[PDB]
């Protein structure tokens, strides 16, 4: 059974730089769909980033510009980039393969001072 | 495969079938014998009506022989109709059990069966090789154990009147048995050889007709005019090879026993052999060796035609104890309650060494529809062929109701699933049994109509001259392609099957008539297990889950909204359509 | 359909096709009379070992007489070999040729006749009804003649030493004579019967094999079981039929014949007949009365055989001097220029009584696209089949360069077209054969491979595990439908003709591989005429006349902008898709 | 070969009422596409009214309201009903069978004072 950890941040403050990992086991790396969503208290969870197979990637337009999603195949490790942090980006931050049907991890919390 | 066994060895498989027509054989040994005793009678008489001579004797015999030969005439005419017709019953009841064996063989076997397989081949299976058994056991039998049984009786009288002379008969009869043996052998191969040969001629032949508009618009007709020149002058030289080794071994059979005649001639020349018997029996003794060579040419001319039986039952026999689809569960469903799941599948097909689908956990619950998506040669009517087990997956396990499908019954399994195929096949029949093809006494013709109507099929059947008794072509070709894809609609939604796959069903319609379909099944299947393999996102919209194939993996899987957000691989597709 | 002729009269319809092998026939005419003679000459050695007795008379002929017999052995040998391996090879010459006309007359037939026949029925005519008059003309033929000429043989030696006696030969013969008639005319009945009953058997098993996949998922097991029961048992009986008739007619004409020799001993037994001659004499006269009845029993069994492939020649005649496609055009095009033109054109298929096509203005001009929109059954794949001459128009005219289309010369009119099917059929055969179809040596692998490239076929073919060499299935089985549908796709634009259908062919494709595809005809088809079928509008945008087809008549043309201006019925289409 | 030709008005006032015939021949009338476009001096023709075999009608968005298009398959006749007229109305009517690129009559001119 395939299963994908996170290894997140703590709190940072306004203006600064995180980077988040998450390791997938399991899973035919190289072609399956990979996405970081967020969770705010109130507010269900909205997809983040989206990296494909081509290593295509796609962004809410809300935060497009300043995050970046990677994955590195050798290492099976996808990556969210985060910089110029914002009050408004303190959330729970997930990791997902294969849609939003698929499978999910913990999950790590996020604050921005 | 067929080794070649001997003439003994297929009988002794043959008789298992042959077993139950057991009544039909013995009464035509009895009317054989007497057939038999008639022949050899009546060209014994010479015996009387030389010594006892015409004039040099009192004509006390030849008053009454007149009567005599009628009589025994009329004898031998009854007990050689009862024992043909008996033989010939026997033969024929065989004939058509081993046929009937064949084609629920054939219809037994697995679908990587067909898929390494040529259509030509199995038919001539059916026709060539069982009326070659037909002809063997029907026309050339009747004439092997009639001139036996001739030929035993002739020994018979020979034996008796002089043995000084039945002994040489003796000493040559092993050589012309050997001799029948090898030639039989020789007869035999070139017989499995003429099968093959006629399998592929019959291949040639198909494959021009099934390809007939693509020789026309191609300019095929050279290409396939030479391939059958070839095949055709093969079956010719194999023809030419059995006529060579039959006209070889009949003279060379018919000098051995004339060895026979030249021993009685030297026998009557040695001056210690004659005066034991007056003239008579030395005169019926040379005339019963003229006789006794032509049931020797009866028997080996029939000869070649009887090995080509022979060996087509030995191909028969090796392809009847092959092996069938593999169905070793025992659980029969009465009907499923629709969850199918597929646990870390891995599938290759035979002799591809590449995987099709690699790790396949995918859920079909209850009531609910997935639809699977993805580019061509992906892998979706792969996942749709392993739920009704055309193949067998090599790892994971395959769930229905929380079982496996091989623990279950092929059959039971099977009248779980209705299915749209990707290629639609149809019967020459009507339009209402080919929408209740295997089914037409448990259908109403109101609910054939139903079902045409729930397909949008209603509209095209009625402008028919015959209406749903209009004779569809060979696969339908009297159709336009949109009017045979919902002809196979209607026929799949005919049967309300827990478990419907539509495998790209609405590929040969116009965007109003898949609306009207897909509105149809809307109401239909709102609590049917349902599969949708759609190359338009349109068709599927509103299915439960959709799920993204590639290259055999899942790569998402999620809702219309969901899958929309998220910007992946189905975004994209959706966006360039 | 075949009038029972006679013996005779089909044996002179087959001598034009016997006329060139006459060598092979008068050598073995010259052997089968030497071989009748040293059979006579055998039976007739008992008169000097009679006469002349073992030790009445000098012994003199019994010391030579054995090397006579050997000798005559051998010579019978050898002439019955070279007669024998004669007739069959001039049989075998004529079967093979039969058969290839057989197979040229099929592929040289219509469209609507392979719509209104099945594929069993033919392929039956290739097996079934050829290796019957292989079987006959082998087998059967050598039979009758050789016992034909031991019976005159007989005869001859019979008129010999006794006329008296021939003269009741003489009066039978015209009975047994007219006997044989009647018998063989029954024969051929119930033969062309069998014939036909083989066929169904043919086209259930064919049936059955080309659906399989819908018996399995359908359970159609039980009724084709039924089917299959129901012609086999057909066949079983008619084999019957034939068999009944053969063993009622053998035993009525040796009852005939026996009557001889009832005569011979009513004529000895009379007191003025004998002591004319020596007992020898009439000894031969009733050991060849007596010899003279197996002849006569071998030549009625395989005449039973005989008539079979007699029927089936005469089967054969029939189906050769049918008529065949239509080609009275002369005119050879070298290239076409592109233009194509239907003008008032009305089209109504064979019985069906009402016009697919109603009045049909249609231009296709040189370098330009036309794309043909519009439900299903509109009518869009017949304006394609009446391009190609698959059908021929009732009114109007369809021009090509200015002239009819059945002006040219069917071969040179159809090939100028390359034409993707809405069903594409492929042969068992590799890829590259598959592309380069009928013209194997014409292109080289590189131009096979700019071929499937321009497909988009290059990706999954190079996936393949042995290349462009990878054998595909029987109707390309071992492929996807989409990788078929590309491979149809290559093998259409491996020729650039003037004039390129596409007939729904991107129905199998996902979206950005139908992008590809059509990026490549852009460029390839710029300068080439082409006629486009869609039910998809994505496909057909850029095409310079699009023509909106409904129940078969135009109701609106035009490009795509005008198009989606004046709100007709394609503003419509294109709205909802 | 199918003909089609128009009887039509002349000049006409400011707000009056207009109607144009067309007589179409050699048509399948009850199937085909059937249009009415209009050509001023300067522009182009542009489609005005179109009606098709079900009786369905199109209109262009400034003239909408105001015409109606009907077809009488009996008399085999196509209608143009005017009502309300304008100014800009004054232009070369056509009636149109069976698209863009099929057939055109003679064509009619309308005058509004
Ligand atoms: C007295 C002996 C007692 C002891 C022995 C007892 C046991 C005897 C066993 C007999 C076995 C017989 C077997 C017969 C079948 C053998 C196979 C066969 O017939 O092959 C013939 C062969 C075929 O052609 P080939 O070129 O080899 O291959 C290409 C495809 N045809 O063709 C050839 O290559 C050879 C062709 C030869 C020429 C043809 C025949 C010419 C005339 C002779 C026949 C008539 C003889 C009659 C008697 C008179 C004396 C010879
Ligand atoms: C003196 C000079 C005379 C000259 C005459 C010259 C012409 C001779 C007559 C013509 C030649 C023979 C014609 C052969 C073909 C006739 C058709 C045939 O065989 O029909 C048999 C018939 C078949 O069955 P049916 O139901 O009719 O059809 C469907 C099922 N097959 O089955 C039947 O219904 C038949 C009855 C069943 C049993 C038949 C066999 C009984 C035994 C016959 C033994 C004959 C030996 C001699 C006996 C002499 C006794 C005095
Ligand atoms: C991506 C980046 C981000 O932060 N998003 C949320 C922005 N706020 C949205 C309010 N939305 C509430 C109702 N949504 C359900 C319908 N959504 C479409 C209508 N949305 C406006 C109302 C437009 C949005 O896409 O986002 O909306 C569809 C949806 O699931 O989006 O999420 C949502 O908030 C619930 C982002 O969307
Ligand atoms: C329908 C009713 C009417 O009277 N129309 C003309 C209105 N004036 C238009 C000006 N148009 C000039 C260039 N056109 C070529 C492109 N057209 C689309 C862009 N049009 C604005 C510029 C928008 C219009 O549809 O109509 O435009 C496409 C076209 O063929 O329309 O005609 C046109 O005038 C030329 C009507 O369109
Ligand atoms: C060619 C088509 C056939 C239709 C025409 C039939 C022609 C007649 C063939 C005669 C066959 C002789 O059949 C002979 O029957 C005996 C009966 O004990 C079989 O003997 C059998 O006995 C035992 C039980 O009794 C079986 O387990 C076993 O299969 C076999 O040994 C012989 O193996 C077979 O050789
Ligand atoms: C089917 C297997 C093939 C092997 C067959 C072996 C049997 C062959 C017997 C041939 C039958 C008799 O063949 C007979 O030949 C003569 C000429 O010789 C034909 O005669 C024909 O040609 C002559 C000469 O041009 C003309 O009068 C006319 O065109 C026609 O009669 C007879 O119509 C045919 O009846
Ligand atoms: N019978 C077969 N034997 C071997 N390989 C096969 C067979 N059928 C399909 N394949 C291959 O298996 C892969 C998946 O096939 P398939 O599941 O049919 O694709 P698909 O998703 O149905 N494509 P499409 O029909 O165009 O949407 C492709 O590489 C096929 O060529
Ligand atoms: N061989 C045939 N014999 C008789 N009628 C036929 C035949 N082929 C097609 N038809 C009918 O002729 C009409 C037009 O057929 P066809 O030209 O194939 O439609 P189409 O426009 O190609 N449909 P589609 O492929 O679904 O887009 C329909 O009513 C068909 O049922
Ligand atoms: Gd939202
Ligand atoms: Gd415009
Ligand atoms: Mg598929
Ligand atoms: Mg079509």
């Amino acid at each position: 059974q395939m299963q994908l950890v996170e290894s997140g941040g703590g709190l940072v403050q306004a203006g600064g730089s995180l980077r988040l990992s998450c390791a997938v086991s399991g899973s035919i790396f190289s072609i399956i769909t990979l996405a970081w969503y967020r969770q705010a208290p109130g507010k269900p969870r909205e997809n983040v980033a989206t990296i494909t197979r081509g290593s295509r990637t796609s962004y809410c337009d809300s935060v497009k510009g300043r995050f970046t999603i990677s994955k590195d195949n050798a290492k099976s490790t996808v990556y969210l980039q985060m910089n110029k942090l914002k009050p408004e980006d303190t959330a729970d931050y997930y990791c997902n393969a294969e849609g939003p049907a698929g499978y999910w991890g913990q999950g790590t919390p996020v604050t921005v001072s | 495969n067929d080794k070649d066994l001997s003439t003994w060895q297929t009988f002794r498989r043959l008789w298992p079938t042959i077993a139950p027509f057991k009544a039909g054989l013995i009464v035509a040994g009895v009317a054989l014998i007497l057939n038999a005793a008639s022949d050899t009678f009546m060209l014994s008489l010479l015996k009387p009506l030389l010594d006892d001579g015409f004039g040099k004797t009192d004509r006390s015999v030849l008053v009454w022989m007149p009567l005599v030969v009628i009589g025994l005439m009329i004898l031998r005419g009854i007990t050689s109709y009862v024992s043909s017709y008996c033989i010939s019953w026997v033969s024929g009841k065989v004939v058509m059990t081993m046929r009937r064996r064949l084609f629920g063989h054939m219809m037994g076997m697995p679908v990587s069966f067909f898929d390494k397989q040529s259509t030509g081949t199995l038919l001539s299976r059916i026709t060539y090789d069982s009326e070659q058994v037909a002809s063997s056991s029907s026309g050339a039998l009747i004439t092997v154990v009639r001139e036996g049984a001739s030929i035993i009786g002739l020994f018979i009288m020979m034996f008796y009147y002089s043995w000084q002379l039945s002994i040489i008969l003796i000493v040559l009869a092993p050589i012309v048995s050997i001799a029948i043996r090898v030639v039989s052998k020789r007869f035999r191969n070139i017989s499995k050889n003429m099968q093959n040969t006629m399998g592929q001629v019959t291949t040639s032949a198909e494959q021009m007709l099934k390809g007939h508009k693509e020789v026309l618009i191609f300019g095929g007709q050279e290409v396939e005019t030479k391939r059958f020149d070839k095949v055709s002058n093969r079956m010719r030289l194999q023809g030419m090879k059995m006529v060579s080794a039959s006209s070889i071994s009949d003279p060379i059979i018919q000098l051995i026993a004339s060895l026979a005649l030249a021993f009685v001639l030297y026998a009557a020349s040695f001056p210690s052999v004659m005066d034991s018997l007056t003239a008579g029996t030395i005169t019926v003794v040379f005339s019963s060796m003229i006789a006794l060579m032509r049931p020797l040419k009866s028997l080996t001319n029939v000869n070649a035609q009887f090995q080509r039986g022979m060996a087509a039952c030995q191909t028969l026999f090796t392809i009847l104890d092959s092996e069938q689809e593999k169905d070793e569960g025992k659980r029969v469903i009465e009907r499923a309650t629709g969850d199918v799941e597929f646990r870390n599948v891995t599938f290759t097909y035979p002799g591809r060494d590449v995987p099709a689908l690699r790790n396949i956990n995918l859920k079909i619950p209850a009531g609910k529809t997935v639809a699977l998506v993805g580019r061509s040669g992906s892998g979706k009517s792969t996942i749709a062929s392993l739920i009704t087990r055309f193949y067998d997956i090599d790892e994971g396990e395959i769930l229905m109701d929380g079982h496996d499908l091989r623990e279950y019954t092929l059959a039971s399994l099977r009248n779980q699933v209705a299915l749209v195929s990707q290629n639609v096949h149809l019967f020459n029949d009507t339009v209402a049994n080919n929408i209740a093809y295997a089914r037409t006494e448990q259908y109403s013709r109101e609910q054939i109509e139903e079902a045409a109507r729930m397909a949008y099929a209603m509209d095209f059947i009625n402008k028919m001259d015959n209406g749903l008794d209009t004779v569809i072509g060979e696969n339908g070709v009297l159709l336009s392609g949109g009017q045979r894809q919902r002809i196979a609609i209607a026929r799949a939604l005919l049967r309300d099957s827990p478990i419907l796959i539509l495998d790209e069903a609405t590929s040969a319609l116009d965007t109003e008539s898949e609306r009207a379909i897909q509105a149809a099944l809307d109401e239909l299947q709102k609590n049917r297990t349902s599969l949708v393999i759609a190359h338009r996102l349109s068709t599927i919209e509103k299915a439960d889950e959709i799920v993204v194939v590639e290259d055999g993996v899942i790569v998402e899987r999620g809702t219309h909204n969901d899958l929309l957000e998220h910007r992946g691989v189905y975004a994209q597709l959706h966006k360039m359509q």
